[PDB]
């Protein structure tokens, strides 16, 4: 035959390789006026208040704050603490810094196994 | 790219001690990758902002110049003897050949400089060779003697380059003299 | 034939 | 290379291994070994300022090269006949460090039958 | 050292007393005079400080410090022009009064020679700033934004009070003088590590310090303008001011019990800068790339390398100027759209040129470029600690990842872009605030030619 | 709105050649293949119930997207091409006229009174356009994103200051 | 504009490449094609590899000092 | 001037190889539409774009008003030496 | 590029459509509409979108490429995309 | 399949109003009105000295161009570098250092003369 491609999270399946955009029935056909139409009113209301002479200061997009309030506000009324949310939080909190320790730790004694009896070069390390 | 394989050439040299080998190296870098940069640029003035090989065909006889230019441009890099590709193409693929390297540091060398021989006619053909491939509005030109200043004043580098400097520099470099010829 | 070309207000 | 692939695909032992040579003294058949000598001693290299890795046994013909090159100027093109003299030791050299490959090569294919005529007879 | 102090106690009633149109042209035209009178503070001998009084004295590392608060304190002047214009003449003359007062704490507070004088009026600056971040700031949660900033401060404070007066009743003496040259070595018992627990989180926690760092982004974005700039630019930095000179007795439990911070700030370093390149609220980058810097001079501290302490000096300064651009950058975006989403607004050159040009240099200022004295600050501690470890490179290399990452980031989608054509807002620029970008920006530039001073005490 | 066979295999054979152009590069090679295409294309133009209609339409997506040149051709002043969006830099809104100074506003007098004739004409004409708008729009708002136009007397078609007012493609 | 080009275009014809463009094409063509063959015969050791180099099979082991197979 | 259009049959579809991928969809039955859009291409001056030897050896006549000069005043150097 | 001029612009698309040796030479006008006028429908009109695009440089978008049908309404979207008032 | 006179009127109008923008929007023929500026009399005896045209006038006019281009853009430049490195820069010890010349035997050095040994025999190749 050949090759055949495959959707992904960032190489995503096209359109026109699915054949499940391509499955006319009449429940798709009739949901897109209601797409048309609010999409439609939105136009509408984007363009009225910008071409309007008098409206003079920044039209608010209600999309907008509610997407900044969510990204920062709506989490904590919101969150709750779940096994997993514990786990990820250990992982990506207490666990990779306790990574960093065991390595930072490790090599700073390694060096003050060097310095004691003389094994390390200090021909010109003369700015401590 | 062809660049960017050299790039991956001039730090072989010192990666086989040849420190002025790269540094030569680098100065007929300059001199003929201006160029074929500045001749494509001039395709995309003449020719209305156009990038790609598969928009536009006898560039020779309608852009006699720049296909004067890249023909000495490209002929300059792909090692050509008395040029830019002999004082320093023709040496480092001489000096890595004969001097201590592992065998694929080696190889691809002689690939890459087969390639950069091999699209730097890719491109020559497709810029000349072929039939027109622009729109019938017919604006391609070079008539600016400004333009037409700036490319030869790098010609004289692009033609005879390191031989202006060959002689006058030290020899930095421990020669071999004899050696198998293949 | 010249059309005009707008800037931001510059003097300021 | 004829080297390489006798090296790798054939044996090594009868191919100079390119660090691990010269594995023979070189009185080892070529007796008289009456050491050369270059010209230019190490203080005119020194007071010639001759780079490290060139200043070799052909030092003589590099500096009388740069004498009529620091003269050769304002011309450039000068001084191509003391220029390739100067190949010609590092022809000479080169030959030579050529002679030394081979020399151990040539010891190298007669100690494998050495070794095999002094060994297996009993 | 009274030179300084006086008159800046006088300009409370200066400002109060002035006309009603004036007050903010009076304040102004004198607190730039006080400026070049504590520019005089640059004379520094070798190691021995100022020493003016029996309570008062400064050294090279307090004075650099002096000048960035006296200097500073005509900026926000003008900053604060725009945003309050509509409010009547007495809160005027008030706000003005919590500026000065507060550059007021500022000044006695580094150039005090006993620790307790200096504690007393370490977190004195906090009462004025509350006032300012509470009163006067702008959205909703700045009532909940105050809390978080006395609270999380005085949370460690009261600890070092208690640690202070045990070292007045065991050495004898408070003095910065007395306890150096009477240093002792602070042994590794467990009621030791506790009193180095005391004198050492109190400044951390207002350094700040990974996890304990939220105070920042629910202060800095929601306090006003004024207010905002000088939290992050000198605020920031008593404790790093303090951290160097109680650092002088900790000795030797610094060097064994570091770790868990110098931990925190490494990771917490390229963490804070990661999320800084995931914000949607621009005034929140600065809040998050300011701590990412500021964990950088923790670090610097607690190696106390003399190659760390250079820098330290360094980016504090370099740090709190770069802060103060941003957020006056920061500012002008603002209530000319009335939001803080970078998103809203983009490619602002199309519109404001000259504000591009002010907005790339101060980014560029933020990405440590030299000969700018933010990398030679910065690049000292890479130095440091590098002779205290070898691998800190990676960690702190990736913090020489992140911030080119989001400090060219908004260049391109505020300043450098396309524009909204729905924003009629837009105007062209006051010069009030090229001006007062050109008072920000230049200096960085200028000393930048002669570190030496800057540099700090460790010449 | 929803697309069918019509609008969609003009949509594949747009593409389709473009590929093919990018392939074959010279004309005449292409010349040959995409009017063969052509006859390819009606090779079929009579096919029975609308599912074979539709799942042989499926094979020509697929060899269609395989057959889609990997490097294809795009003209630059269109999306995806070297021009494109490149004039946004220069592109400027018109409220800028507004805030001119006034030494600078006597620099350019008459196309300030030009611009505010036209922006009289948006204000004088901007209530009108608007009041008829709404009492044409059917209820529910637009049921598209259409727009009446100025159907009756001494009236400017509504929603026309923006789209007309539209900075040049090449602002320079 | 209209008080210029004087490389006045067409449509669909040859874009009237005025002599000079030409014959600067052809000059500096044929002043390379001079410049490296001129020495591609006055120097040609240079590219030639003016010294050759010997195959070491061709040597004696007396001038190479390796006894035969009989000590 | 005006960009001027000149007449429609200059660039016309015959003498052209375009007949050739024509009658190619003639083998097959059919005909091709866009002979004479490119015959300006292949017709005019732009007619045998040169070979892409002849290409590479541009200047090599002119040339060989050079070897001649060179050899020659290099056989000049010795010879009245 | 020059003060391109849409008189200039649509003499070079009706030699497309004369050239078109579909579309005869009698057969064109400014009105040339093809699928009722001329006959050759969408199919046989996308193809010419793609020619004219070829030789025009830009790239009519597609929701008007298949709807512009008339060479005068076609002729409208060059001096649209040019937006030239010659 | 079909352009409805709703939007045929719609184009149209929008047409013809967006070019009368731009028939609105050319630039106007008093453009621009400007205010006296500051003509200097120097360059306007130079601009004079080769309005007639001669080659040896527009010639002397770009020398002097280049002139002016030498003595304060170059001339001044290594005037005011000259007195930096070696009147106050190597006033500085160590500031400029030199290694010193590959001196070559049969050379003299300028105070002793000596001439540095002569180079001994060589080993004569020739080729
Ligand atoms: C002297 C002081 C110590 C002795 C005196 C106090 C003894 C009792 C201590 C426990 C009291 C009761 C705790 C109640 C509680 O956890 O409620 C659920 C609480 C409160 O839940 P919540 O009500 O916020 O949950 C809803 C959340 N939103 C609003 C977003 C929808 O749970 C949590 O806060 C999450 C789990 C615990 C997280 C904290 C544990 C680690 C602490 C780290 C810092 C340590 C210093
Ligand atoms: C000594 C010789 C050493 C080996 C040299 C190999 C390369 C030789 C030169 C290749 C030139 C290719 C070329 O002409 O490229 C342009 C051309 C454009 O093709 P186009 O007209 O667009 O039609 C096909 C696409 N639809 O492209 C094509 O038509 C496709 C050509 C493919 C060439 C691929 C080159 C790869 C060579 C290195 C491979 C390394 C693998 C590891
Ligand atoms: C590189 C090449 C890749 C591509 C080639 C190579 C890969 C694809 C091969 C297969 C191609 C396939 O047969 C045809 C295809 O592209 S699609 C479907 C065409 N058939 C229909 O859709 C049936 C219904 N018919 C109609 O809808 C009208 O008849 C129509 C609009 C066509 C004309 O209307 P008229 O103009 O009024
Ligand atoms: C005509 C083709 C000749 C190819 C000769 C061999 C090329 C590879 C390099 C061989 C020499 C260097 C390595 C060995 O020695």
């Amino acid at each position: 035959s050949f090759p055949k491609y495959k959707p992904s999270r960032l190489a995503t399946l096209p359109a026109t390789l699915d054949p499940a955009e391509y499955d006319i029935s009449p429940e798709t056909r009739k949901a897109q006026a209601e797409r048309l139409a609010i999409r439609s009113r939105l136009k509408r209301e984007y363009l009225l208040q910008y071409n309007d002479p008098n409206r003079l200061g920044v039209i608010e997009d209600p999309a907008l704050i509610r997407w900044t309030y969510a990204r920062s506000a709506n989490i904590y009324p919101n969150f709750r603490p779940t096994p997993k949310t514990s786990l990820l939080g250990a992982l990506f909190g207490i666990g990779p810094l306790f990574f960093w320790y065991y390595v930072f730790k490790t090599d700073r004694d390694k060096k003050e196994k060097l310095i004691q009896e003389g094994k390390l070069d200090q021909t010109f390390n003369i700015s401590y | 790219f062809s660049t960017s394989s050299q790039l991956g050439l001039m730090m072989v040299t010192i990666g086989i001690n040849q420190p002025h080998l790269a540094f030569l190296h680098i100065c007929m870098h300059a001199f003929f990758k201006a160029m074929l940069f500045m001749c494509s640029g001039s395709i995309i003035h003449s020719l209305n902002d156009e990038q790609d090989i598969r928009k536009m065909g006898g560039l020779y006889k309608a852009m006699p110049f720049t296909t004067t230019a890249l023909i000495i441009g490209s002929l300059a890099l792909t090692g050509m003897p008395y040029l830019t590709g002999f004082y320093s193409k023709d040496l480092i693929i001489e000096a890595v050949n004969m001097s201590y390297t592992n065998a694929w540091a080696l190889l691809m060398t002689l690939i890459a400089t087969s390639l950069t021989a091999a699209y730097s006619t890719r491109i020559i053909f497709f810029a000349f060779l072929g039939k027109p491939r622009f729109p019938p509005l017919v604006l391609i030109n070079e008539n600016n003697p400004l333009l037409i200043n700036s490319i030869k004043r790098l010609l004289i580098g692009s033609i005879f380059a390191g031989f202006i400097i060959s002689n006058n520099i030290p020899p930095m470099t421990v020669p071999n003299t004899t050696m198998p010829l293949y | 034939k010249r059309l005009f070309i707008i800037k931001p207000s510059g003097f300021y | 290379g004829a080297h390489l692939a006798r090296r790798y695909l054939g044996d090594a032992s009868k191919e100079p291994d390119p660090l691990r040579m010269p594995t023979f003294p070189p009185d080892y058949g070529f007796p008289e070994r009456k050491e050369r000598e270059m010209v230019a001693t190490q203080q005119e290299m020194n007071d010639a300022q001759l780079m490290l890795q060139q200043r070799d046994y052909c030092a003589h013909y590099l500096i009388q090269l740069l004498k009529c090159k620091r003269d050769s100027f304002p011309n450039f093109l000068a001084c191509k006949h003391e220029q390739h003299d100067w190949d010609y030791c590092e022809h000479l050299d080169y030959v030579k460090r050529m002679k030394e490959f081979e020399r151990e090569r040539r010891l190298l294919q007669r100690k494998k039958r050495r070794e095999q005529r002094e060994a297996e007879m009993a | 050292m009274l030179k300084i102090i006086i008159p800046t106690t006088m300009l409370l009633p200066m400002t109060w007393m002035s006309k009603h149109n004036m007050i903010w042209i009076n304040a102004t035209v004198h607190s730039l005079l006080i400026s070049l009178i504590s520019l005089s503070l640059l004379n520094q001998l070798g190691e021995n400080s100022l020493n003016f009084s029996l309570t008062f004295f400064s050294d090279s590392l307090s004075a650099p410090l002096l000048v960035l608060t006296t200097w500073l304190l005509p900026l926000m002047l003008m900053a604060s022009q725009s945003h309050l214009s509509k409010e009547t003449t007495t809160r005027k003359k008030l706000y003005i009064t919590m500026l000065i007062l507060l550059q007021l704490f500022l000044i006695m507070t580094f150039t005090a020679t006993e620790l307790i004088l200096f504690y007393i009026l370490f977190e004195a600056t906090l009462v004025p700033t509350l006032i300012i971040i509470t009163r006067w700031g702008n959205q909703t949660e700045r009532l909940n934004a105050g809390l978080y900033f006395l609270f999380y401060t005085l949370a460690g404070s009261l600890p070092l009070l208690v640690a202070l007066v045990y070292i007045q009743n065991t050495t004898g003496s408070l003095n910065f003088l007395i306890i150096h040259y009477w240093s002792h070595p602070l042994s590794n018992s467990w009621s030791n590590i506790f009193m180095w627990l005391a004198c050492i989180m109190a400044f951390m926690v207002k350094m700040p310090l990974y996890g304990l760092h939220l105070w920042l982004p629910k202060a800095h974005v929601e306090a006003p303008i004024a207010g905002s700039m000088v939290l992050a630019a000198v605020l920031l930095k008593l404790g790093g001011y303090g951290m160097m000179r109680i650092t002088t007795i900790l000795n030797p439990l610094t060097n064994y019990m570091a770790y868990p911070f110098l931990m925190l700030s490494m990771w917490g370093m390229i963490m804070t800068s990661s999320i800084c390149l995931r914000q949607t609220d621009l005034k929140s980058l600065i809040a998050y790339s300011s701590v990412s810097h500021m964990a950088l001079v923790i670090v610097a501290i607690m190696i106390q390398t003399p190659w760390s302490f250079m820098g330290a000096t360094a980016l504090m300064i370099a740090h709190g100027l770069t802060s103060s651009m941003l957020f006056c950058l920061a500012n002008t975006n603002y209530e000319r759209v009335h939001s803080r989403t970078m998103i809203l607004a983009r490619g602002l050159q199309t519109l404001l040129p000259l504000m591009a040009t002010w907005w790339l240099m101060a980014s560029l200022t933020n990405l440590a470029l030299p000969p700018s004295i933010n990398l030679i600050g910065e690049l000292f501690i890479i130095t440091a600690s590098f002779s205290w470890s070898n691998i800190t490179i990676i960690l702190m290399g990736m913090n020489m990842m992140i911030t080119a990452l989001y400090s060219l980031y908004m260049l391109i989608t505020t300043q450098r872009g396309k524009y909204t054509h729905h924003i009629n807002n837009i105007k062209a620029s006051f010069t009030r605030e090229n001006a007062l970008m050109a008072l920000h920006i230049l200096p960085l530039l200028l000393l930048t030619l002669n570190p030496k001073m800057i540099l700090g005490p460790l010449y | 709105a929803y697309l069918t066979h019509q609008q969609k295999v003009l949509r594949l054979y747009k593409r389709a050649l473009r590929h093919l152009e990018s392939w074959c590069v010279h004309r005449d090679k292409y010349r040959y293949f995409a009017c063969l295409m052509r006859a390819r294309f009606d090779e079929h133009k009579n096919e029975k119930d609308m599912v074979k209609a539709t799942q042989l339409l499926r094979q020509a997506e697929e060899e269609f997207w395989y057959g889609q040149h990997p490097q294809p051709y795009i003209f630059p002043e269109s999306p995806g091409g070297t021009s494109y969006e490149r004039y946004e830099c220069y592109k400027v809104p018109e409220w800028c006229l507004d805030d001119w100074h006034p030494s600078e506003k006597a620099m350019y007098p008459d196309y300030f009174a030009k611009r505010e004739q036209w922006k009289r004409l948006r204000r004088e004409s901007w209530e009108r356009e608007v009041k008829q708008l709404q009492e044409e729009t059917p209820p529910g708002g637009p049921r598209t994103e259409a727009l009446p136009p100025a159907r009756k007397e001494g009236d400017l078609p509504p929603l026309w200051w923006h789209i007309v007012t539209r900075p040049r493609e090449r602002p320079m | 504009a209209g008080g210029g080009v004087h490389i006045e275009p067409r449509y669909r014809q040859f874009p009237q490449l005025t002599r000079s463009q030409l014959i600067q094409a052809e000059f500096f063509s044929a002043t390379m094609w001079f410049w490296i063959l001129w020495r591609f015969w006055h120097d040609s050791d240079a590219v030639l590899g003016h010294f050759p180099y010997p195959d070491p099979s061709q040597w004696t082991d007396e001038e190479l000092g390796i006894l035969p197979d009989d000590e | 001037s005006k960009m001027e259009l000149p007449d429609y049959k200059q660039w016309k579809i015959e003498g052209t190889p375009l007949e050739t991928v024509q009658e190619k969809l003639a083998a097959r039955g059919l005909r091709d539409p866009w002979g004479r859009n490119e015959a300006w291409r292949y017709s005019g001056g732009f007619a045998n774009n040169v070979s892409f030897v002849g290409a590479l050896l541009k200047g090599f006549k002119w040339g060989f008003a050079a070897f001649v000069v060179a050899v020659g005043a290099e056989y000049y150097l010795e010879s009245q030496n | 590029a020059p003060p391109l001029t849409l008189e200039a612009i649509k003499d070079r698309v009706l030699y497309v459509l004369k050239l078109y040796d579909k579309i005869d030479p009698e057969k064109l006008s400014v009105n040339s509409h093809f699928m009722k006028d001329l006959g050759l429908d969408s199919l046989d009109q996308v193809e010419i979108i793609m020619a004219m695009e070829d030789e025009f440089g830009f790239e009519i978008p597609d929701i008007d490429a298949e709807k512009l049908m008339c060479p005068q309404e076609i002729v409208d979207y060059i001096a649209d995309k040019k937006d030239v008032y010659e | 399949s079909g352009y409805t006179p709703d939007e045929k009127l719609r184009l149209q109008q929008l047409r013809e109003l967006r070019r009368r923008w731009l028939k609105d929007q050319e630039l106007s023929p008093r453009e621009p009105v400007l205010p006296p500026r500051r003509v200097w009399p120097m360059e306007q005896f130079w601009n004079k000295f080769l309005q007639d045209g001669a080659p040896w006038k527009n010639v002397i006019y770009k020398t002097y161009r280049h002139s002016i281009f030498a003595v304060t853009h170059v001339l001044i430049p290594v005037w005011i570098i000259h007195y930096y490195l070696k009147y106050h820069v190597t006033a500085k010890p160590y500031t400029v250092v030199e290694r010193k010349p590959r001196i070559f035997p049969g050379d003299t050095i300028l105070e002793t003369g000596e001439v540095i040994p002569l180079m001994k025999e060589f080993p004569d190749q020739h080729h």
